């Protein structure tokens, strides 16, 4: 228990300095400029922002997980999770085996746990997937630009074969969507905005010219309009993607072969990737927490200069009501940056082990496409991430390494504010 | 979570020094690491950083003079310091980026003439 300040500042000399800076409005104003600039780096910039890279990384890991495993994942049946007798259902723009589609044509077995994925669950997964790929392909916006949209996300699936009822669309009046050329509007909420979808139905006969299934089919097109692309929006989709996979917990089976890296386990149930799925969920959650710091930073601009209220010298004990704002802003920035770092450390294979490590290095953080733009599904996407997972970790690191000064400024600003806040009680 | 710097001393200007930091693997592994210094009357200033892949970057005040490297097998971090001016006199500290909130003891570097 120290009696006085000189004995206290003998030992901790940086504290003397920090007091001198707390009394000097030009020092204070410099700190507040820094907070301006470092804020711009976190939420206004993209490639140089750890926050941006961490969000992108969380999204990419969810997408990549499905790009790795979706082709091996067994799916089938009819509506409401029922088994089917001869129902083939095909989703376009999905990473199937040697294909840009996933066929779900497993008949007879009941969809469910350690079983086929229901078409209901696929649908739910696929929409999240289509939106994420579309956004990745268009490139994500800076964190603060949370009011933009994707003009158009469009995806189709097709149902064929006797008894297949997966393209029957009910609608809220209880009326069926007209199967030949029906077309109807739907809504849902995506971070607090109402998004319309134009859902439409087409029938194509067996004998139609170059219907290559020589089987008649119903095609469902879904056209979403003005889909929000904020972080908070795409994380929620990512969350839906991975939680869908995880709750449905379908059976899957990959054939390993000789040569390549080796899937462990080769077969089982998707939710058996507990370590992988946990981390992806944790990444998503931490990116949500990080993004929520954006508003705290915005609510507390630091661009108004601060002075000795009346042309007379600055008094730290009375002239510094701005300090609670400045403390909260800096703490928000620090928190973003930590969260950002936490996100990369959850998936970075340098700290992984075992089969989880062999998942990320052998599969997730690779791409067998032959480098195409993000969001691209090709006939070699399957069994590899193809979501720039390594490149994204590398950039998160590079962004963090290039934030060394900025991080020190934030700390300094925080202590200065803290110091003022203190003086400011009494 | 431990950070231990060594290697500093007193030198004439134009001198060089090799700073070392043993970091725990929790700190080091898979992390960007970096060097910092704290001169009398100033607050800690970031000096350099290096990614886990070995990409270095530096502060304008030391670019061209200092070199940062990491031995990924020994959880070790180094600062090769050349052409030392009196302005580089400071306690030097090592840490990951973003920082672990408990800093090591640091190592004193003092530069002065004759
Ligand atoms: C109520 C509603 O609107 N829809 C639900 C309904 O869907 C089926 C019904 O509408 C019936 C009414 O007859 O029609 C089915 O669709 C027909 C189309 O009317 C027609 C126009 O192109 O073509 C039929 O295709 C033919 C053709 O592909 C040939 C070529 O090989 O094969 C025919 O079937 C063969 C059969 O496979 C052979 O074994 C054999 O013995 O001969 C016959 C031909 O006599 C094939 O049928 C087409 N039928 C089918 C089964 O595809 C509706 O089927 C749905 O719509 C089509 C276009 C596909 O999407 C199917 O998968 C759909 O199920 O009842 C359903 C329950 O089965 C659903 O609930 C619908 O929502």
């Amino acid at each position: 228990n120290y009696e006085n300040l000189s004995k206290l500042l003998t030992r901790y000399s940086t504290l003397n300095t920090l007091i001198k800076l707390s009394a000097d409005p030009s020092a204070i104003n410099a700190a507040r400029e820094n907070l301006g600039a470092s804020a711009k780096n976190l939420i206004g910039d993209t490639k140089n922002s750890p926050a941006y890279q961490a969000v992108l990384l969380a999204i990419n890991a969810a997408v990549g997980f499905w790009n790795v495993l979706g082709y091996a994942t067994q799916c089938g049946g009819n509506a409401n999770g029922q088994e089917s007798t001869s129902s083939t259902t095909i989703f376009n723009n999905e990473p199937g085996y040697r294909s840009t589609s996933i066929t779900c044509s497993l008949n007879r077995y009941k969809p469910g746990y350690y079983g086929p994925m229901s078409i209901e669950n696929f649908k739910k997964l696929n929409e999240a997937y289509q939106i994420l790929q579309t956004a990745l392909n268009k490139g994500l916006p800076a964190l603060k630009e949370n009011n933009g949209t994707i003009k158009d996300v469009t995806y189709s699936y097709i149902c064929y074969g006797e008894g297949n009822n997966n393209c029957e669309i009910k609608l809220a009046d209880g009326q069926k969507l007209q199967q030949n050329g029906g077309s109807e509007t739907t809504t849902q909420t995506i971070d607090g905005k109402t998004v319309s979808t134009t859902i439409s139905s087409k029938v194509v006969d067996s004998t139609a010219a170059d219907n290559t299934y020589k089987q008649s089919y119903t095609e469902i097109t879904n056209a979403l309009k003005d889909v929000p692309d904020s972080a908070q929006a795409l994380l929620a989709q990512a969350s839906t993607l991975i939680n869908t996979i995880n709750t449905a917990c379908p059976y899957f089976s990959v054939t390993n072969k000789s040569g390549g890296p080796q899937m462990e386990p080769t077969r089982g149930k998707l939710c058996g990737f507990t370590e992988e799925i946990s981390a992806i969920q944790k990444m998503i959650t931490d990116a949500q927490e990080l993004v929520n710091q954006t508003s705290v930073i915005n609510e507390h601009e630091q661009s108004t200069p601060v002075g000795g209220n009346n042309g007379k010298p600055f008094n730290p004990f009375t002239d510094a009501s701005f300090a609670q704002g400045m403390l909260a802003n800096a703490s928000a920035q620090a928190k973003m940056l930590n969260l950002a770092h936490q996100v990369g450390q959850t998936i970075n294979p340098d700290n992984l082990t075992g089969t989880f490590k062999n998942f990320v290095t052998g599969f997730l953080a690779t791409c067998n496409n032959k480098g195409s733009p993000p969001g691209t599904v090709t006939t070699q996407t399957f069994a590899s991430g193809c979501a720039y997972v390594e490149q994204t970790i590398t950039n998160l690191n590079n962004s963090i390494a290039h934030f060394g000064t900025q991080e020190q400024q934030i700390q300094q600003a925080e202590n200065i504010a803290d110091t003022l806040v203190n003086f400011g009680s009494h | 979570v431990q950070l231990q710097e060594s290697g500093g001393g007193l030198v004439q200007p134009g001198g060089s020094l090799r700073l070392s930091c043993a970091a725990s693997g929790s700190i080091f592994s898979g992390n960007v690491m970096g060097w910092y210094r704290q001169a009398p009357g100033k607050l800690r200033e970031w000096v350099a950083a290096i990614t886990p892949q070995g990409v270095p970057n530096y502060a304008d005040s030391v670019k061209g003079r200092f070199t940062i490297s990491r031995d990924n097998a020994k959880n070790m971090l180094y600062l090769q310091m050349s052409s030392l001016k009196p302005e580089d006199t400071a306690l030097y500290y090592c840490n990951r980026l973003p920082n672990y909130r408990s800093w090591g003891q640091g190592t004193q570097v003092t530069v002065s003439s004759h």
